[PDB]
RNA sequence: AGGAGGUAAAAAUGUUCA
RNA sequence: GCGGCCCCCUGGACGAAGACUGACGCUCAGGUGCGAAAGCGUGGGGAGCAAACAGGAUUAGAUACCCUGGUAGUCCACGCCGUAAACGAUGUCGACUUGGAGGUUGUGCCCUUGAGGCGUGGCUUCCGGAGCUAACGCGUUAAGUCGACCGCCUGGGGAGUA
């Protein structure tokens, strides 16, 4: 969060932000008490998540490709 | 009309799918796991085997016709080659769907099929267009990569041999429906009771697929005599 | 709690069945050996055996004349939260009789069709068609 | 008895295996499994554009993650003039670090990665950069990094 | 009796006095038929981060087995002497000695990087 | 995706913070086990000493104070 | 939880021999022990319902335990409360 | 391959039966 | 339903190799106790959020959605209410019946010979065989095959009301 990077750099180079939280959370908890969908979108997030997980397992067929 | 369950080991034929993939029903197949690999305990197979072969001689001394299927590219040729030494019918690229329970409309492509053996050989394809003749010379191609080998065949195979069941269920199934008795290769992942007679062993041996359709041949030729 | 260890045991043999298992394993009883001692004589299991010494291990072997295994379907009758039992005159013919009623009597646990030639009522236990 | 012989299976126990089909861009070798394994021409192909085999070849095949075990000896005529590649550090002991070059476990010495602390030296776990070479020993089936890189590695 | 571990901080000042301050709490535990065991001293390091103002604060270690009436009433000492700082206890769990002085740990790897040189030259001829 | 004292176990230990820092990020935020993939067994333990240690000042919250 | 100092005791008194732990009596006349001594965490507090439930779950279990000895022998269910000290 | 940020103010209703 | 850390008292479950009592068990109408949130009573506390309310806009109208404020409430102690789509919409208990891919928490043996290899328990997520089912789907935590016991239902509306 603290990117000084003495004098040879000329930019930002700084990702860490983005690379840590900057908004992740700001944009979550930016608002919406919620307390309930939580457990919904918990549950839905890696829900589908598994998905892309199992349907990429046995995807491999033809379609030619 | 038997080979050695030393040719067989060497072929490697005990060698199965990961266990991860096993289907229950050949339970009893089951040897045990090297390297968590399912293992095939042979003292089944070869009397089996011979069972199979002893099957394989009656139906093969009636003259009923044979037909070998396989889709798998590693076994693919191996077929063909053994068919034609066989003089039978294969299937070796693309098995079609009701190929045999509405083989009553095979039947049209196949008078299909003798159109485009004709006009190709006295080549009336030299009065037609590049494309017509692309056109049909590149249909032939199609019928003779799926129906190319049964077209002698006209009418209902009395024997059946398949490789790798679950992967081919389709044949396996139909033969089940019109009453045609079915020789198989049945594998650690595949589900055997589709089929009568079942070999439980290696389908993606090209090497024992050899050692199969060969020793196929063996009793097939002979029942010819 | 296994509260009707009868039907416990035939329960293991309509599942067995199921399983296509050749043997099938349970807590032995004398009660439990009866109803078996009229199985083996009737024929629908392939002999037994009893190993153990404390805790008798009741063990069965299946048969199968087919693909399909013997046993059409096993009913156990007279449960312990409703007993049933019957006069001689009306002991039922199960499936007009070739299926069998296991049904006990003073004279001991035997099939209803030598009850009859025995005439004498008793406890039903259950329909084996 | 027929564990008997699986028994003397394994006592008869990389791998080696004969080449018996060879369609183009496809190569079939023979080990003794369930399967015969396929071997891409690319690990079969010299530096001038052609093959080196032939159907009744014994030829060796130890398992594309996993044609590059013998596919590093083409990377020989790049390190003859110090060739640049790329890294990232994986695994530390005791002042050795171990980097993935290519597949190849690298040598670097806390000389200078660990000396005189100034600050909050955690810059070395998880860092992702570009390190140079200049000498390499196929003997021990490593590659040592140099040491005057660090002039390019730390602030390139 | 249950195993302890007390951990306090006290202000740079009294720290200087802090030495005979430990000899008052243990004697009271020794009175209590307690066993103390580890009275390390990390001396007066640096803070992580600005407790009430200053800096650089001083830490000691206890880990004592006592009956757990006195370690209470021991208690009462911290919070309302102005002179400990953020003090805190733990379980037991079979207490244990060894793992406190962190200094000896880069020195001694020091030494060892010598030992490693060493080595080096018994590659390169044996 | 390495593991940890798992072959070397012990009785995770607050107060040796030097293997410890190597869990958290320059803000101090402690790294998930998706990331390292530890046991969960030890990556509690190792969870809660982060949280005594923060309680004790070794570790800072984060870098603003 | 009642440590094995106090179990030791109780059970020495109960029991036929020290490794003798099953014995109608000891189970009985060790809940009664536990049972007094949670007194004093209901005696204040009194929210702690869920231990509560636990204690309910015991307290039946030593009813059952008695309510089965006096159905077994009269003689031992009399002389046990009459010196255990319970049942009004 | 793996995770974040940016992206729709207003537009009502529709008789009965076949 | 419960999540910063710490102390004190205390509940239950699980595993290990043995010992002990000897059917003391299962379910359970009436009864008793527990029981989110909202709401209520007494006394405190009251930041943020926030019913009601108000204003500005939106609009055909807007006592709505949006916005700026803002009271009860939400927080604590002692009590009451006893209701939810209080839901894996599946009552409790027990036995039996092919597997895979994981998590989580124990354990024994072997060379810890290296992030291990091979068995064995409790809990738990997803995919599927037999079978079952109206279909969807469930699928050794079963709606599979049976048994023990309790509650409940008999067209929608009237009404879960008088």
């Amino acid at each position: 969060i603290k990117v000084r990077e003495n004098e040879p750099f000329d930019v930002a180079l700084r990702r860490f932000k983005r690379s840590c939280e900057k908004a992740g959370v700001l944009a979550e908890v930016r608002r919406r008490e919620f307390y309930e969908k939580p457990t919904t979108e918990r549950k839905r997030a890696k829900a589908s998540a598994v998905k892309r997980h199992a349907k990429k397992l046995a995807r491999e067929n033809a379609r030619r490709t | 009309a038997t080979v050695s369950m030393r040719d067989m080991l060497k072929a490697g034929v005990h060698f199965g799918h990961q266990t991860r993939y096993w289907n229950p029903k050949m339970k009893p197949f089951i040897f045990g796991a090297r390297n968590k690999v399912h293992i095939i305990n042979l003292e089944k197979t070869v009397p089996m085997f011979n069972e199979a072969l002893a099957e394989l001689n009656k139906i093969a001394s009636r003259k009923g016709k044979i037909l070998f299927v396989g889709t798998k590219r590693a076994a693919s040729e191996a077929v063909k080659d053994a068919a034609l030494s066989c003089d039978q019918f294969f299937v070796n690229h693309r098995w079609l769907g009701g190929m045999l329970t509405n083989w009553k409309t095979v039947r049209q492509s196949i008078k299909r099929l003798k159109d485009l053996e004709t006009q190709s050989q006295d080549g009336t394809f030299d009065k037609l267009t590049k494309k017509e003749a692309l056109m049909r010379t590149r249909e032939l191609e199609k019928l003779e990569n799926s129906l190319g080998g049964i077209k002698d065949m006209g009418g209902l195979p009395d024997a059946l041999f398949v490789i790798d069941a679950d992967h081919e269920h389709i044949a396996i199934k139909e033969a089940n429906n019109l009453g045609i008795p079915v020789f198989a290769i049945v594998d650690t992942n595949s589900d055997p009771d589709g089929v009568d007679f079942v070999i439980p062993g290696n389908d993606d041996a090209i090497r024992a697929v050899t050692l199969y359709l060969g020793a196929v041949a063996a009793t097939v030729r002979e029942g010819r005599s | 709690s296994m509260q009707d260890p009868i039907a416990d045991m035939l329960t293991r043999i309509r599942n067995g069945q199921a399983a296509n298992k050749a043997a099938v394993t349970m807590p032995s009883s004398k009660l439990k050996v009866a109803i078996a001692n009229v199985l083996k004589e009737e024929g629908f299991i392939e002999d037994f055996k009893v190993e153990g010494d404390t805790k008798p291990e009741l063990e069965l072997t299946l048969k199968y004349f087919q693909g399909k295994a013997v046993v059409e379907s096993i009913q156990r009758v007279s449960r312990p939260g409703l007993r049933i039992y019957k006069r001689k005159d009306e002991l039922p013919k199960v499936m007009a009789g070739l299926g069998i009623a296991v049904v006990s009597t003073s004279k001991g646990v035997m099939t209803d069709r030598a009850a009859r030639q025995a005439g004498l009522g008793g406890e039903i236990i259950c329909y084996v068609a | 008895s027929f564990a008997q012989l699986f028994e003397e299976s394994l006592k008869e126990i990389i791998v080696r295996g004969v080449v018996v089909a060879i369609d183009k861009d496809v190569v079939l070798v023979d080990a003794g499994l369930k399967s015969e394994s396929a071997i891409p021409a690319e690990q079969f192909k010299n530096a001038q554009g052609e093959l080196e085999i032939q159907v009744g070849d014994e030829v060796d095949v130890a398992l594309e993650k996993a044609k590059r075990h013998e596919a590093w000896i083409t990377l020989e005529k790049a390190y003859e003039d110090a060739e640049t590649v790329t890294g990232v550090i994986n695994g530390k002991v005791k002042g050795g670090f171990t980097v993935e070059l290519n597949g190849i476990r690298a040598f670097l010495p806390g000389s200078l990665v660990d000396v005189r602390p100034v600050r909050d030296t955690l810059h070395l776990e998880g860092k992702e950069l570009e390190f140079k070479v200049i000498k390499l020993d196929q003997k021990r089936n490593n590659v040592v990094v140099s040491r005057r890189a660090v002039i390019e590695s730390e602030n390139s | 009796m249950r195993h302890y571990e007390i951990v306090f901080m006290v202000h740079p000042d009294q720290s200087e006095q802090v030495p005979g301050m430990i000899e008052r709490y243990t004697a009271a535990i020794t009175g209590a038929e307690g066993k103390i065991h580890r009275l390390e001293d990390w001396g007066r390091r640096q803070l992580a981060y600005p407790i009430n103002k200053l800096h650089k604060a001083h830490y000691v270690l206890m880990n004592v087995e006592a009956p757990q009436e006195v370690i209470d009433e021991l208690e009462t000492t911290f919070r309302f002497n102005d002179a400990v700082i953020r003090s805190m206890v733990m379980r037991t769990k079979h207490a244990v000695t060894e793992a406190s002085p962190m200094v000896k740990a880069k020195d001694e790897r020091r030494e060892r990087r010598d030992d490693f040189a060493n080595e080096t030259a018994d590659d390169a001829e044996a | 995706f390495c593991r940890f004292t798992a072959e070397g176990v012990q009785e995770i230990d607050y107060k040796d913070i030097a293997t410890l820092k190597n869990y958290i990020t320059e803000s101090g935020k402690i790294v998930p086990s998706r990331i390292t993939g530890t046991r969960a067994k030890y990556q509690r333990q190792l969870a809660r000493a982060i949280k005594r240690a923060r309680y004790l000042s070794l570790l800072p919250y984060t870098d603003r104070h | 939880s009642l440590s094995t100092e106090a179990t030791a005791k109780i059970v020495s008194e109960f029991g036929r021999d020290a490794n003798d732990t099953g014995s109608t009596e000891v189970q009985v006349a060790l809940l009664t022990a536990q049972i007094n001594h949670l007194q004093g965490h209901f005696a204040e507090h009194k929210k702690d319902h869920h231990s509560r439930r636990g204690l309910l779950r015991m307290v039946s279990q030593r009813r059952k335990l008695l309510d089965y000895l006096k159905r077994k022998d009269v003689a031992r269910y009399t002389q046990l409360i009459e010196r255990l000290g319970l049942r009004r």
